[PDB]
């Protein structure tokens, strides 16, 4: 389709809306121009969702508990408020870890204060204090507690900060109050920011004056990899084969101690910019630690990233960088040789959260595929700035896409594959369009690194070329 | 590394020696992990009677609940009405979760909207969100009805749904005639099943409260059926099938079986099937109303009896042999239709299967959980099979229900070693399956973590999970199954006996050690 | 010893120390057993490619066959007729075995008589046995038809069934008008499926050969359906259900579904349901005759084409998506009935399930066995699911059939690593699952011993059995299942994907070792 | 029922038959009189079955291959002839053993010559010779081979004896030809006799000149226990606690060497008289070894048997006998105390093969139950002699009962429980009568000995008292 056709598609789709919604949604849909460096000339983002239009977004609790805090494996995270939020988010996100669950690690468990009417009427701070003592008795090897606030906490005027301070002092325990109530902000995004500030205020400074850790010039931290199906592990391996020492992973398979040791590193490597740019900027400001964005989706980006990271260190790391690149060369080349012929020219539309809608484009292009439409649930304009140069001219961009819009765009564009979430999956399969989950990796992965690229290629091929897609029309009609 | 012709996903990739070594270095270098001997010590302690007693003293902490929140049930109830959009007034984060939860269980689309109330609504309330939300929803998704429930923010702030909806109509955001039934659904009261009851009673009120003057009980010659919170497709289907076989006129009120099972034929169908608005409007003209899951339909019952003047029969959930018999006999009495030869033969086929499988079932010990009506029906059927339902857990149960189940247990020698637990969670259940080990668990997918824990103590302590309930996320298409009626009983029986035989085959598969009992014929 | 509160059966009683010690003493004292090192060495050798080569060179020895003998099939065919007694002329030992074999599979009575020929009959033949046998059977069990087959003694001696039955009527042992169809069923030709074909063709001849003069093709406006040797109740049922939904007039010829599923209601019913004599007599007036399992209905086909003048369509067994489509389209063409909305929706629901489950099915490798039509339908459906049917074993297959299956494999990329084996047995298959290990076996209960063998080599080499076929003796009520049509495809799909997920859960259940991949959601 | 009522019942049932069948069946049905010692005055047995009447009997191959030879664990048994017989009898009988199946033991396998037309027309002797070589190659740890003849072998004039002799000498291997074709005799019974004579002629004499066995005064063999669900093991344990040494078990869990060592024992203990009296008489004649019948069903019979057996040895064994009896006293007393009140007065009808229809009566009586009818498939009059004193006055006896007879007797008698086989089980369950399999033990057992009595009691109770039996009548009919 041409720019003019995409513009007219946008206009036809928006005809359904009442005037107020139409005028708003027009500002969140655009036709890409890769010459643009200021996305605030072309698209609006990080605004409230219009009521009644079936946004795909979650809330600040999803962004804090679900995303940033929940993966930290040796702490206990309390879903504080009524029973819903903790139950729906229990083990839904594949933030992988090594541990003994219920004993020293707690990630897939649902701890909650299960608010009842009396907790709403009279407040939950007494219940929270009692809950903390009960946690200590029954889970003695926990290394810290977080309190993840659900909607009612702030609304009823509870003081979880006081409870955290008092109980933390009593038990000589790190207890972190997180004000991530879902009424705050407009999406998962403000939850990231809230969660980052809570790490800064309650955890990250514990070892500021403690110099027992023996540092090396090659110490780094992986910032913003939540280890989905092992993604952080298949990244970590490469960084350490390159001669670096990965002191911390934020927060996939993360431990409280590695978070506390992070201010001792020489370089913060940021994968998810959206969710952890806040704490990365803080660590540069306070500790003088530089940070850099990188991308481990597919061989082209992984190679570029390894080289850019290695360039921050000495010749010895740069030499190991090229050794790593040479090692994996035949492996990814074999992947390309097998799968690229099966996927060449196929067109993909994406819709994901705050990073992957741009970050995976390179991987698709390494298999000869074209990303013809992309968009984000909760990205900000700084994400869109990074997206416009990654997308082709005259491609479609959508911010906080409505269910209706996403369906209607797909009907006209007719992509060969869609990459989105669980609420999207079954709609598009019924339309006869191959679908891959690009949050959960459809229970597969890892997709990061060289080892991840093999699995990514296998997965896109198994689904796009599956025999089921030729069978949707009954031969008699 | 990867070998291109046998690519490894996470399992077993991370068992390669390089990944193993890397993970050991991460642990030792930076995780400050408790020594393995201490981890083992604490694990063993968590399997003890000493730990169980501390565990059962919890007053404030809940761990691994076996319940969800009200609006989840309101959404499910709403989905069962023709061209109806579930709409949850309040915070959008809730709706993403409700949809995903049901997406994962049914492997289907689940359509539901929010009106996206934010922090700003704490000053002024959510009135404008309702106005624009209803208008936007109607225009964009073209439902013929919007069924409104609430999230906890909206309840805490105190938004008056009735007034807000009325004002939306008065100010022209939607036509006066457009149906917008509503229910307050606070997540901090009861559970998901309570939300279903509240939503259903709201819809019933909407279509009947002001139009009672022209109604005559019995005049439409039908029986109303209210299924409650139900996540097996086969259960909606089996009830309709049995009533049709019997020649009984009926209206199933909330019937999502079409919309939760649309074909993959090249189009997405946002709405399919469902209870019609006319079926609700005409429901007071029925002979009577039967509640399939009475222990979460108490509010519905009060409205049906108080306003419709139907003499709702005292029937248990139609699960197992006796209660399916009682259901069919009551339906026969109400309708004047005899129980047909087809259902009599089906009954006898169930009884035949019971006679065929009784020797492997006899005395088998179960831990189980779920919603109150499902649990009591499972308990009843287990007793009918000569099984012992030793740990019966209903997190969202109440004292009156527990008394009812305790009486059922007292009616059978097979209930002698059984205890019913209310307000207790799966971390409580975990202790019980260590300290008083049953043969199997019957439960939802959250049970897999208990099985994992029991295996870690040793193979001889492992308690296998049999997946019956909600949610089931780790197997495919079990939502198509049936638990109600003779058909459901036949499915449950088959599942139980074959789970027993599978486990026995595992335990006797050892060459020259235990395979003396690896019989070809069982 | 026993503790009265917890009695131990053989497993685990004989693991008690006193029994272990006793069995060690028996072995050491009196068994002169090969040393364990030598047993281990020979076991390992039986898993090798060297051993497989020797194994596949067998010409005289058969080990663990996947077939039975002709009269078993004749008996099953005969049971599908109204008030019909299967009667096997020859040795009584055979009939005890036929009945017990079916008893164990269906968990139902199986009625069949012998005329108890003994050694003395080698001089003079079995004529008197037939005379008294027919008279006795008719008086005692009151059948409306006796359907006669043979055991191998009677074949070797050369008893002429036709003459013997004619002389029984001539001499007054049974009335001249009483139906006694017959078929020679030598166990040393073909297999149980051949017996079914021979029996059916005998019954068809009996009722139609002499009365062809008044028949007109198409005059009754029905389609005859011949199911062949079929041991899933769901398969008779689904075919009848689909044709009824279409409004297609039909006659199912040999229908044992009622007699193999009588209710347990306080009486024994020796006979129930079945194809009527009137249906067999009127069968030539059908539009056409469809064979559900053509690869063992070749004699029947020749009779139906040569005598009834029906142009039997070239249809594969209706298994999987494409072949169910083809069956329904051909039935539509013959009957003039359109395919109704109900079946179109069912088809799309199967396709939906395929889209939902394709990622776990993709590339999974299977070994499988069974009768020719069942095997080829399973292979076809596996290809449709994106699975690789790598070892395809049909003991009773033929060269023409193998060519047909090889063609099917050629039409799909998922057939590239597959080989079809005819004349080979489960000892042959055992070697293949060691040397070229698949992910699962799909087969009958005899497969359990192969799984046992694979586990003994190690857990990493274990090949789990998925039980689909005949006989299934070590699980209960699987004979109620369906493999034909969209319903059968849905059932097979569900069984396969959940077998995969069960195994994955086992492999990822290890605390802190493999449970990083023990996902709640799959 | 009275004698006259049972007599009347027999005549009424017989009315269905044509005259020839009627006159025959009348001779095979009797009302018990325990004052009779010569059953040849009361009942005819071991005759041909009447054609067309649905006898429950098997054939001589079942008696030889299925019963006597098949359980011998370290030999390979060939089902010689077409494919049916070996397949239907594969692993149908629960003759338990310890071994490594397919390597050193072969019991649950089906080895067959799978006769085709060319084998019938031209003979199977060449195929059998080739088959033997293939067995040796693929199963090198087999310690001998038997050739179990099916119907066609003798009919076509094959010479398996020649093949066995020639191949046996060539390979230095025991290869046993067994002429157990199903056309021979009238039932399983002649198969026993044929099988015993084959053991005598081809196996039992191998060590006649060997003096190396270290004999003791307490050496016995268990003769005629096929270890159904471990029955022989739960008998063996008691004999050895009493101080005896069990040199052999014929043939449950049996090895060829223990058969060959049997002529070295001091006493043959015969459980199944019907199947093994032949070889027991032979061993007394040739080797001077005495034999005695015993019964290990229930505590009363087991105690009586232990004492009678101990009486054959010295004071040391009689002392140990009383120690064993004292040890188990509290165990079986606990079984009786739990289960007898649940079973007292209940009435049973049995129909089994050649031993159990009399042998289990004492066990039933130890639980207060009454055996009101019994009978055998293939017993001889010496079995009926042993039966009439074990059964109550005026009880019903049936030899080679027809399906029709058994159903009609049950309809009138209305037993509380029936104990019979797989072909009977599902008929009687549909009639609402609790049924226990008394061949296979319904996949339970053992039932022999003290440990077996506990399982027997548990099983009769679980079935007779099961809640399913109150549910057969729909409440609306
Ligand atoms: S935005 Fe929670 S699911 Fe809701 S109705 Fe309250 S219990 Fe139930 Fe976010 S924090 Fe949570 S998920 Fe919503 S409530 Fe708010
Ligand atoms: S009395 Fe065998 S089952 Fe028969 S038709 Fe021949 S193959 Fe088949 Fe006994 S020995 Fe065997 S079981 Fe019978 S045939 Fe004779
Ligand atoms: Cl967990
Ligand atoms: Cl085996
Ligand atoms: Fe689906
Ligand atoms: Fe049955
Ligand atoms: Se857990
Ligand atoms: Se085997």
């Amino acid at each position: 389709m041409s720019r003019e056709e995409v513009e007219s598609l946008i206009q036809e789709v928006l005809e359904v809306y009442p005037e107020k919604a139409r005028k708003d949604r027009n500002k969140h849909l655009a036709v890409n121009d890769p010459a643009v460096t200021q996305s605030k000339k072309c698209i609006i983002s990080n605004k409230k969702s219009q009521p009644g239009l079936m946004t795909i977004r979650g809330c600040a609790y999803a962004g804090s508990k679900g995303v940033v805090w929940g993966p930290i494996k040796d702490m206990i995270h309390i879903s504080h408020g009524p029973v819903g939020c903790g139950q729906y988010s229990r083990a839904g996100r594949r933030n992988y870890y090594i541990g003994t669950t219920g004993v020293n690690a707690f990630v897939t468990m649902n701890f909650t204060s299960d608010f009842q009417e009396k907790d709403i009427v009279f407040g939950g701070d007494k219940k929270l204090a009692k809950l903390i003592d009960e946690v200590e008795t029954l889970f003695p090897l926990n290394k810290g507690i977080s309190v993840q606030s659900e909607c009612p906490i702030g609304l009823i005027g509870d003081d979880i900060e006081s409870v955290s301070k008092v109980k933390g002092a009593e038990l000589s325990k790190t207890i972190v109050p997180v004000r991530c109530e879902g009424f705050r902000g407009v999406s998962q995004s403000l939850g990231h920011h809230i969660a980052n500030d809570a790490v800064r205020d309650w955890v990250l400074g514990k070892r500021d004056e403690d110099t027992t850790f023996a540092s090396t010039p090659y110490d780094v931290a992986i910032i913003g990899d939540y280890n989905i199906g092992g993604d952080a592990w298949s990244s970590r391996i490469l960084l350490e084969e390159m001669g670096l020492r990965c002191v911390a992973q934020w927060s996939g398979d993360g431990s409280i101690s590695e978070i506390e040791l992070t201010p001792k590193v020489k370089l913060n490597l940021v994968h998810c910019y959206r969710s952890m740019n806040y704490i990365s900027r803080h660590m540069e400001e306070k500790y003088g630690i530089p940070w850099m964005e990188y991308n481990f989706f597919g061989p082209t980006k992984t190679i570029e990233s390894l080289r850019a990271i290695a360039a921050k260190f000495d010749e010895s790391i740069q030499k190991k960088c090229e050794e790593v690149i040479a090692k994996y060369k035949p492996e990814w080349e074999a992947v390309v040789a097998k799968y690229r012929p099966r996927l060449e020219g196929k067109r993909v539309m994406l819709y994901i959260g705050g990073l992957r809608p741009r970050h995976v484009i390179g991987a698709y292009e390494d298999l000869g595929m074209e990303v013809v439409g992309t968009g984000y649930e909760f990205a900000h304009n700084d994400d869109y700035d990074r997206t416009m140069k990654e997308m082709g001219d005259s491609t479609l961009l959508y911010d906080d896409v409505t269910g209706y819009e996403f369906e209607e765009f797909v009907k006209r564009i007719k992509p060969d594959l869609i990459g989105s979430g669980i609420k999207e999956k079954f709609i598009f399969q019924k339309m006869g369009i191959p679908f891959r989950q690009m949050h959960s990796w459809d229970y597969s992965g890892p997709y990061h690194g060289f080892d991840g690229f093999a699995i990514f290629a296998r997965d896109m091929d198994m689904t796009l070329n599956n025999p089921c897609w030729k069978k949707l029309q009954a031969p008699w009609e | 590394s990867q070998q291109v012709d046998k690519i490894k996903a996470s399992y077993p990739l991370f068992l390669d020696q390089d990944y193993k070594d890397m993970l050991a270095k991460k642990r030792d270098g930076f995780e400050e992990k408790y020594p393995q001997d201490k981890i083992d010590e604490v694990f063993q302690w968590t399997t003890t009677k000493e730990y169980q007693e501390l565990n059962f003293q919890r007053e404030a902490l809940t761990v691994n609940p076996a319940k969800a929140c009200q609006p989840l049930g309101a959404v499910l109830c709403a989905l069962g009405f023709e061209k109806t959009m579930p709409y949850v007034h309040g915070s959008q984060g809730c709706v993403a979760y409700f949809r995903s939860y049901f997406n994962r269980h049914f492997r289907e689309p689940v359509s539901c909207v929010s009106d996206s109330m934010t922090e700003d609504a704490a000053v002024f309330g959510g009135q404008q969100n309702m106005k624009d939300g209803l208008q936007n929803c109607k225009a964009t998704y073209k439902p013929d009805m919007i069924a409104v429930s609430t999230t906890c923010m909206a309840e805490v702030i105190g938004d008056d749904l009735n007034a807000f909806i009325n004002n939306s109509k008065k100010e022209g955001f939607i036509p006066d005639e457009f149906p917008v039934p509503f229910a307050h659904t606070p997540s901090f009261v009861g559970s998901h099943v309570t939300g279903w009851d509240n939503m259903f009673e709201g819809i019933a009120r909407y279509f009947t409260l002001k139009s009672m003057d022209d109604k005559v009980v019995g005049s439409n010659k039908k029986i109303n059926i209210v299924p409650g919170f139900e996540t097996y497709l086969g259960n909606f289907r089996v009830i309709k099938r049995m009533l049709s076989e019997m020649g009984v006129g009926y209206s199933l009120l909330s019937d999502p079986e079409e919309v939760l099972d649309t074909p993959a034929d090249g189009q997405f169908r946002m709405y399919a099937g469902g209870t019609t608005q006319e079926e609700m409007k005409d429901a007071p003209n029925a002979l009577n109303t039967v509640l399939l899951q009475p222990w979460h339909l108490e509010k519905t019952k009060k409205f049906v009896e108080g306003t419709w003047k139907h003499e709702v029969p005292k029937l248990n959930i139609p699960m197992g042999l006796d209660w399916t018999d009682e259901f069919l006999m009551k339906v026969s009495e109400i309708s004047g239709q005899p129980i047909p030869a087809s259902l009599t033969k089906e009954r006898g086929r169930l009884v035949d299967m019971m006679t065929d499988s009784h020797t492997w079932l006899h005395g088998k010990r179960f831990a189980l959980w779920g919603d109150p009506d499902f649990v009591m029906g499972l308990v009843k059927f287990l007793l009918e099979l000569g099984c012992e339902p030793v740990h019966i857990l209903c997190h969202n149960g109440n004292k009156r229900w527990k008394k009812a189940v305790d009486a059922i247990l007292a009616a059978s020698p097979y209930g002698k070693n059984a205890t019913v637990y209310i307000g207790k969670d799966l971390w409580h259940l975990r202790s019980l399956v260590f300290t008083d080990k049953p043969d199997f668990m019957i439960g939802n997918s959250y049970g897999k973590f208990i099985q994992r824990d029991t295996l870690h103590k040793g193979k001889e302590f492992e308690v296998p999970l049999i997946r019956i309930g909600f949610p089931i996320f780790d197997r495919h298409h079990l939502h198509r199954s049936t638990t109600l009626g003779y058909e459901g009983a036949m499915q449950i029986l088959t599942t139980l006996v074959n789970s027993i035989l599978e486990r026995l085959d595992e335990e006797t598969r050892g060459m020259q050690a235990t395979d003396y009992n690896h019989d070809l014929v069982r």
